[PDB]
RNA sequence: UGCGAAAGCAGUUGAAGACAAGUGCUUGUCGUUCGUUAUAAAUGGCCUCG
């Protein structure tokens, strides 16, 4: 039990815990009433009023282990309905940050710490932040072209958050699983709900493509066969909740993750197509067919490569004629019509590609784990080359440079680098630098410094770029 | 499943508690009416507390706690309290008694009585012919073991249950005793089966019998319900010493009555509940006092080889009396020097039988334990019961592996008989994750 | 209790088809066998009563699946033709068939089993060495 | 609905699908078999498929016209897909077709598009194999271990008194 | 031959992943 | 607080035609030769059988008018465009015109010829002219006003003419198909009596239908071929049918996902749907007891329940018409009654698919060993009995393996003292061994398939 | 725990202090510390507004 509070008179006792249920204990009779089904486990509970008119509750959302997600609920005691729900942005980082510790539970689990586990876990977290070098702390975030609302892929759910008003507009559960069916308790807490890995919109914005990974339960024969799912969702502009239109189970085959997804440009199929790319170099082009009213696999290329690499990047030309597919260290130029290599199509690079992008039709910017290089497709030579090794060697897992590197379609792109500040062994506090680069990277338009780890940066459809900081702070860099 | 408190003067409801999930069968209370205990079908015992001063001032009861101690219906519950006693006793379809402390019901320890404590033995074994005989509810069944075969079973008319059954050493004569009547039946083996004939003797039929034993294959000793000990040859009354009246005897009559009758080689001993033990010479038919103990006697045995009588008190102390030092040298040295196991036992001894191979060694067993002691070797010197501040009136082998035990005795010098005991329940799920 | 002597009956089977008396076995007019023992067996016993007709096609199936007797049964096809070239089949509605054994087992009543047995025996023989005149018949 | 409450997941009328879904990218019964395939008569062909005799299967497909073989392969995939318990018998038909008309099947412009159902169907059975062997081994050990591992005597007092 | 070697190996691998009414007994004293 | 998520348990053209589920089979006294639909609401359809013509109510699906004045075999029941008239042919050669829904009055009676008149069709564009084809091999074009002489007498057929079609947007054009295998086109504006040109089908022509103003589909012999008059040649030909195709009907601009449908009788018991937009390709079909001689569907503007009609030589008429709380286990799981929910899964007469879901839910729920802790042989067999059959199915194959292992790891010692459970394992051993054996070929076959490609 | 693909390839799980229990000795523990990349189990399950 996490929160206990007496009523003003003392005739009632409020209790809350991991059950996700607030209990009113009626003490004259030890009866109990239940307000179950709350978003997060109850950290705190109080009676707030001269006459106990309202209840104030604190919710945690333990599903996100990376960060402690507090939500403050004020309930009308008369009818136990939400009088006021308050929360900030709820990003899910790849790893834990600063001094976030899981709440105490009866046993040590993935989402909780035992009594003994607290001190060891705290020491381990500090020493990981100090000695270890993998410090990705990067979060996927998405932006809506039609509404400019900010989508956070929470675990098994999506938060729609309006940064213009700095208020939450929606929270939608997009997967199956024990997500709000109950409050997980004891060994149930070891269960992992489906995780939304990649979320994107079509350019038109009326479609939502989502990629999910379902983890089988442990202690079972089929405990190692992860399930990969893809889902297509829709809604009208007036409507606020996405409705699921199609579901694909195990795309590209069985046990093959969908490592990259790219919505199609406007030129091809007026923005209702998409590309999905694996760690095996296989590409699938899906389109929405009016006749079926559903999403159908138009094209496929399944070269059964035997080497596995999570480092793949995909880019599509604006005209839509060609696709750039960087797999491991090699980039391929594949013609859309034949959906195969061009008839130099192959570009070998020093190391694995993390990001491949074209600022404009002429120039393609490719980032490898050791550097970044600007190439003219017109002449097929590198314009500029910048060494990222001193900053980016093994701090981040492959694929995060995609969400750290952002580009405008008019003015230019931006490179973001976060470094540890240390005076006399590394220290927990960090410092970030954002640099604006022109198309071909000839010149630096601007160089700005932020005092904290900028978890993510992306290009809003206006000229301004939006950046999310591990303080759950959304700033903007713009003219 | 609801318990309700009502104001007597105004005849109105004061408090209502929906505590049990099924019928509440019985209620009980402490002396000061501070605690109200409920029990019933759901196998749970609920304690209701008004102990706090504010509760007393406001006259409000509070259901403090509940406990699950019975596997089945709790049909009955009762309470007792004194300066030295605090017992909450409950029983029902589980056929066993459970004991708790009222003041510490929530936090105190509890004891679960054995289902069957054989203070009175309902099974006997005959060393000769290897017969095991059990009698229950006017039905006697006899088994032979070479492996066991139920050679015969006897069904009796009388509604009265059988008090005791005694089998002659040869086994040909079986005596079945009841308070109303005593009947003797001759057993004869034909084709691995026993033929039964009821020998007719009017005196036994009109004779009440608590205890009956065999002097030999022909002569028996019977103690009538009025405490009349006499010999029948198949009546020769035996003189008995008068017992002084005591206030305890007046309050509880049966304490002065005979509890154990044991005959061995024309020597008979009688133990009364008041601790009086007397040696009886059947041939002389005369009584001589032996001992006067302060505790209830649970088991008695006579060893001719050592010429002594072994008496066990309710406190599991062992006394060896010389038949005419009143007590043997072993008893003087070892009665207070018993091993840890004997003293720690919370169940009293009920059966004694001798060891054929060595007469000095004796066997002792209770409902859940069996022990053997050699009387030729001296030992190294090195809560839920009454505190007993008031008076009651006015070489070594120990095993607890075998339990529960109905009867224990030897078949031969190297063969031991151990007889052991081998309804739906209200579902109270045990959460498992 | 209902009983039929299959083994004894199977012994009768092996004797008849093993019997061989030259040209009368394959009559040139029709390709069938005029074997008087078989003809007597066909007319007096096989056609009249149902139960043997049922137990007949059952055992001839088993022998046909036995390689020891398969060659024998596949050769003397005229014997089979002489037997079955009649309308008095137990599955025929028009024919009224009696029973040999006083206590027939219930298996005889299974028409589907008989027809399945009947179909099997023909098909194996139709895969056999058919004569030109047998082919017309 | 309370605005604090999170919207629940509902699949509704959505269409489920799999990534392998490549649709938009004497005694013989041969003449019946050719007959039903041409005319798409489910009733007629099902009778042909009812034969369990291997020699019949070979002989029938041996004489089947090679072009009609291809459509037969497609149709067996569909009938397998609807009813997987008929997998065993129908692989035999697919097998004998493949060996006899293999030469014809080589001289075909495209196979995967026209035989996608078989490939998807056949792939599913393979994905089962690694798990079933694990089940068999566990199922092996347990059986392996476990394969190795009154009135006559009654005496009634009442009847005795009676006689 | 390689089939049965492999199939044999599979079984080994998955393998490695994985009161009487009357009783006669002799007591010890 | 939030409401509880409820436990979650072909081609579009095919799905449309599947909706004609309601099937009614009627018996007529002779072979049903011709079937017609009234162009006007309620679009009641007429059947030609024996010596009578019967009109069936679309909604009631029952005869409403019976036309028995016809003496010999009746050969047609075609309506005019308005539907207020219907014309019919007789073996005597007399062609009779009746007022629809008024059997009694013979409005116009014409003796076309001494030979039988098999085809009588009102001209679609022009009401007053009625065309009659006879075994005389002259297809006279009669007029309602002129009952004593044909307006025109088309000739040039050397065999029986049993097909007459009027081309939409070309009222002057008349198409005739004879058993010569020649389809002859005529212009009524000209003097006529001689075909504009002849199209060769090479097989006797059983019915000719104008699918569209420029495209005409002719079904003759074992195949049907679509001809374009502008090119004067067959664009497309499909011969999937095995018997000779007899009757052919076409509908357009109806609410199906497909814009237009073409239904063709086979005479082999099959009527199949072809889509003109995709080169007249096979999209659907149905099977009947015997040869199909007539097929028809409700016109485009049915305004009500759609009807598909098939005519069989036996006289049979088949009508296919397209008409225009929470469970126990869900309670147990919501109430956390793990063991009881599993019990609900194995109950008599329970759908296999639903049985999988509850098992899937418990596994997804992380409640597997718990559901099996309090069980013995008596209550374990129902799960095993399902496992014995579920193992065959591909979808359940993974799930059964999971459940079987846990009970096996959980009830080892129990299996020893229970002989009944052992036999369940033994037969379970055999079936999985078969399931292994079935899978083993599948890897052989799939590799074999790879060789060719 | 590191790396990597999801498969896997390598490497770990030490020492001190304090407390309790049993008999200075033994065992178990830690809302104690230093260092290394480093079973569970107090009968205890989710409201009402048709």
């Amino acid at each position: 039990v996490l929160s206990l509070s007496f009523s003003h008179d003392g005739s009632y006792l409020l209790s809350g815990g991991w059950e996700k249920v607030m209990s009113l204990w009626q003490l004259e009779t030890n009866s109990q009433q239940f307000l179950p089904r709350l978003n997060g486990i109850i950290i705190d509970c109080q009676v707030l009023g001269p006459q106990g008119n309202y209840y104030s509750l604190i919710l945690q959302m333990t599903e996100n282990n990376s960060n402690s997600d507090y939500q403050f609920l004020l309930l009308n005691a008369s009818d136990l309905t939400s009088k006021l729900s308050i929360n900030g942005p709820l990003p899910v980082f790849n790893s834990t940050i600063k001094h976030i510790q899981q709440p105490i539970s009866a046993m040590n689990t993935k989402n909780s710490n035992s009594i003994t586990s607290l001190n060891h876990s705290k020491k381990k977290q500090s020493r990981k932040l100090i000695k270890s070098r993998r410090q990705d702390f990067t979060t996927n975030v998405e932006i809506n072209p039609i509404n400019k609302n900010l989508y956070f892929p929470h675990i098994s759910a999506v938060q729609i958050f309006d940064f213009y008003k700095n208020e939450q507009v929606n929270y939608q559960y997009l997967t199956s699983g024990v997500n709000n069916s109950m409050g997980k308790v004891r060994f149930e807490l070891n269960l992992q709900d489906p995780i939304i890995t990649d979320l994107k919109f079509t350019k038109d914005g009326q479609w939502m493509i989502t990629y999910e990974i379902e983890y089988p339960p442990n202690d079972l024969l089929s405990s190692k066969d992860l399930t990969h799912i893809l889902k297509f969702w829709t809604k009208n502009d007036n409507e606020t909740n996405w409705n699921l239109k199609t579901k694909v189970i195990n795309p590209h085959g069985i046990s093959v993750p969908i490592t990259k997804i790219l919505p199609s440009p406007r030129s091809v199929n007026n923005s209702q197509g998409c590309l999905t790319a694996d760690n095996n170099g296989g590409l699938k082009f899906w389109s929405f067919d009016s006749h079926e009213s559903n999403w159908c696999l138009k094209k496929i290329s399944l070269p059964n490569f035997n080497h596995f690499s999570n480092s793949v990047s995909l880019a599509w030309s604006q005209d839509g004629s060609l696709i750039f597919h960087g797999f491991d260290d090699k980039l391929q130029i594949l013609d859309f019509d034949t959906f195969k290599k061009f008839e130099v199509s192959e570009f070998t690079l020093d190391s694995e590609i993390q990001t491949v992008k074209l600022i404009n039709d002429t120039n393609l910017i490719v980032a490898t784990r050791t550097t970044l290089n600007a190439i003219n497709l017109l002449r097929g030579q590198v314009i500029n080359s910048f060494d990222l090794y001193p900053f980016v060697n093994g701090v981040y897992k492959n694929g995060h440079m995609d969400r750290l590197i952002t580009c405008d379609e008019r003015t230019g792109n931006i490179a973001l680098v976060i470094n540890q500040q240390l005076t006399d062994v590394p220290t927990i506090n960090y410092k970030s630098r954002i640099i604006i680069f022109d198309s071909d990277l000839s010149t630096k338009l601007g160089n700005f410094t932020h005092h904290e780890y900028i978890s993510w940066i992306g290009w809003n459809y206006d000229t301004d770029f939006i950046f999310l900081d591990i303080e759950s702070t959304l700033g903007v860099v713009g003219t | 499943g609801s318990i309700k408190f009502w104001d007597f003067q105004f005849a109105t409801l004061n408090q209502s508690f929906k505590a049990h999930d099924a019928d509440v069968l019985c209620l009980t209370t402490d002396t000061d009416n501070n605690y109200v205990f409920s029990a019933g079908v759901d196998r749970k015992i609920f304690q209701f507390s008004q102990n706090t001063n504010k509760s007393q001032k406001n006259n409000r009861w509070v259901n403090s706690s509940n406990r699950l101690l019975h596997g089945n219906d709790i049909r009955a519950i009762c309470a007792y309290q004194s300066k030295g006693a605090d017992f909450l006793v409950s029983g029902g379809v589980e056929k066993t008694l459970v004991i708790n402390s009222l003041t510490s019901f929530s936090n105190g320890n509890y004891r679960k009585m054995p289902t069957v404590e054989p203070y009175s033995k309902n099974v006997l074994v005959n060393k000769e012919q290897r017969l095991v005989v059990s009698w229950s509810e006017s039905t006697v069944k006899i088994w032979t073991m070479g492996n066991y075969k139920l050679v015969c079973k006897l069904t009796l008319k009388d509604d009265q249950n059988i008090s005791t059954c005694s089998l002659s050493p040869d086994g040909q004569v079986l005596v079945v005793g009841r308070p109303s009547t005593t009947k003797v039946f001759h057993l004869q083996p034909v084709g691995n089966k026993l033929k039964v004939t009821k020998l007719d003797n009017d005196l036994l039929l009109r004779t009440s019998t608590k205890l009956v034993k065999f002097i030999d294959n022909s002569k028996i000793v019977i103690c009538s319900c009025e405490d009349d000990v006499f010999i029948v040859d198949l009546p020769q009354e035996v003189e008995l010493l008068e017992v002084t009246s005591t206030k305890s005897s007046i309050k509880v009559p049966y304490i002065n009555r005979i509890n154990h009758l044991e005959v061995d080689q024309n020597i008979a001993v009688i133990s009364r509940g008041c601790g009086v033990v007397d040696i009886l010479d059947l041939k002389a038919r005369i009584s001589k006092p032996l001992a006067r103990l302060n505790n209830f006697i649970t088991a008695v045995h006579i060893n001719t080889s050592r010429k002594s009588v072994v008496v066990i008190t309710a406190d599991n102390k062992i006394y060896e009396f010389n038949m005419n030092s009143v007590l043997t040298q072993w008893s003087k040295n070892n009665t207070d020097n018993l091993p840890k196991e004997w003293k720690t036992l919370k169940e009293n001894c009920v059966g004694i039988f001798s060891d054929i191979e060595n007469s000095s060694r004796l066997w002792f067993w209770g409902a859940t334990w069996i022990s053997r002691i050699d009387f030729d070797v001296d030992f190294p010197i090195n809560g839920l019961t009454i505190t007993d501040e008031s008076n009651f009136m006015n070489h070594f082998f120990f095993t607890d592996k075998y339990k529960p035990l109905l009867f224990v005795d030897l078949i031969s010098s190297n063969e031991l008989a151990i007889i052991e005991r081998n309804q739906k329940a209200f579902i109270q799920p045990k959460l498992v994750f | 209790a209902p009983f039929f002597p299959n083994k004894t009956f199977r012994k009768l089977i092996i004797a008849l088809w093993s019997s061989n008396m030259g040209e009368i076995e394959d009559v040139k007019s029709s390709g069938a066998s005029e074997n008087l023992i078989i003809v007597e067996f066909t007319e007096k016993y096989y056609t009249k009563f149902a139960d043997i007709q049922y137990y007949f096609q059952s055992e001839f199936n088993q022998l046909l699946e036995d390689p020891a007797y398969q060659d024998l049964l596949l050769k003397n096809v005229g014997k089979w033709l002489a037997l079955v070239n009649h309308d008095k089949h137990c599955s025929s509605v028009d024919a009224d068939l009696e029973i040999f054994v006083p206590n027939p087992p219930q298996a005889i009543e299974n028409e589907s089993k008989f027809k399945s047995n009947f179909e099997k025996n023909w098909l194996s023989l139709l895969n056999g060495q058919l004569s030109l005149q047998q082919y017309k018949s | 609905k309370d605005l604090a409450s999170a919207t629940n997941y509902v699949e509704g009328n959505a269409r489920v699908t799999s990534g392998d879904n490549f649709k938009h990218v004497t005694g013989t019964v041969t003449v019946i078999l050719s007959q039903a395939l041409q005319s798409n008569d489910h009733s007629l062909l099902e009778t042909v498929l009812n034969n369990r005799d291997e020699r019949v299967i070979r002989d029938t497909i041996f004489r089947l016209k090679p072009a009609l073989a291809v459509i037969l392969l497609e149709r067996l995939a569909e009938r397998i897909a609807r009813q997987t318990h008929r997998q065993g018998p129908l692989n035999v038909w697919v097998k004998w077709c493949l060996i006899i008309h293999g030469g014809y099947l080589v001289s075909i412009p495209n196979l995967m598009s026209t035989l996608s159902s078989l490939h998807s169907t056949l792939k599913r059975r393979s994905d089962l194999l690694p798990r079933l062997l694990a089940l068999d081994a566990r199922l092996d050990c347990t059986i392996n271990k476990f394969k190795t591992l009154e009135d006559d005597v009654e005496y009634n007092e009442e009847l005795d008194d009676a006689g | 031959k390689q089939v049965e070697i492999a199939e044999r190996n599979t079984e080994l691998w998955n393998l490695i992943d994985t009161l009487p009414t009357y009783t006669m007994e002799y007591l010890d004293i | 607080s939030t409401a509880r998520p409820r436990i979650i348990t072909t081609t579009p053209e095919q799905r449309y035609w599947r909706q004609y589920t309601s099937a009614q089979l009627v018996k007529e006294h002779n072979s049903v030769t011709h079937i017609s639909f009234n162009p006007q609401h309620p679009h009641d359809f007429a059947v030609t059988s024996s010596t009578r013509v019967q009109i069936f109510s679309s909604r009631t699906r029952q005869v409403i008018k019976t036309f028995s004045r016809f003496k010999d075999v009746v050969y047609s029941a075609s309506f005019r465009s308005d539907g207020k008239l219907l014309c019919a042919g007789d073996a005597t050669g007399l062609v009779s015109v009746y007022d629809s829904y008024n059997p009694r009055t013979i409005l116009l009676s014409i003796n076309a010829s001494t030979h039988p008149t098999h085809v009588t069709k009102f001209h679609t564009q022009d009401n007053k002219i009625l065309a009659t084809a006879s075994d005389d091999r002259v297809t006279r074009l009669w007029d309602i006003s002129n009952a004593y002489e044909p307006q025109l007498e088309l000739t040039g057929a050397t065999d029986y003419v049993r097909t007459l079609s009027f081309i939409p947007a070309a009222p002057h054009l008349v198409a005739t198909g004879s058993y010569d295998g020649l389809i002859r086109l005529y212009d009524t504006r000209s003097s006529g009596s001689t075909p504009i040109y002849s199209l060769n089908h090479d097989q006797p022509v059983e019915n000719v239908i104008a699918v569209s103003p420029t495209q005409i589909v002719s079904c003759g012999g074992n195949n049907f071929k679509v001809w374009d008059l502008t090119s004067n040649k067959k664009l497309y030909e499909r011969g999937n049918f095995n018997k000779a195709v007899t009757c052919l009907d076409y509908v357009e601009n109806f609410d199906s996902p497909m814009q237009s449908a073409l239904i063709a009788s086979s005479l082999d018991g099959h009527v199949k749907v072809f889509d003109p937009l995709d080169n007249f390709q096979v999209k659907f079909g149905w099977k009947f007891s015997g040869p199909v001689l007539s097929c028809a569907v409700s016109p485009s503007t049915a305004q009500g329940n759609r009807h598909l009609v098939a005519g069989l030589s036996s006289g049979l008429l088949a009508i296919r018409t397209k008409k225009k709380r929470m469970r126990a286990f869900e309670r147990n799981i919501n109430q956390f009654k793990w063991s009881e929910a599993l019990d609900n899964a194995f109950v008599p007469g329970m759908a296999k698919e639903l049985t999988l879901t509850v098992l899937q839910e418990l596994r997804k729920r992380g409640k597997v060993r718990v559901a099996l802790y309090g069980r013995d042989e008596s209550t374990l067999e129902p799960l095993l009995n399902w496992c014995l059959k579920g193992i065959e199915d591909v979808r359940s194959a993974s799930i059964v393996a999971d459940w079987v292992a846990v009970v096996l790891e959980l009830y080892g010692n129990t299996l020893e003292s229970s002989p009944v459970l052992q036999e369940l394992m033994i037969d379970l051993k055999t079936k999985v061994r078969h399931e292994i054996h079935k899978s083993k070929e599948a890897q052989r076959i799939e590799g074999m398939l790879q060789l060719l490609t």
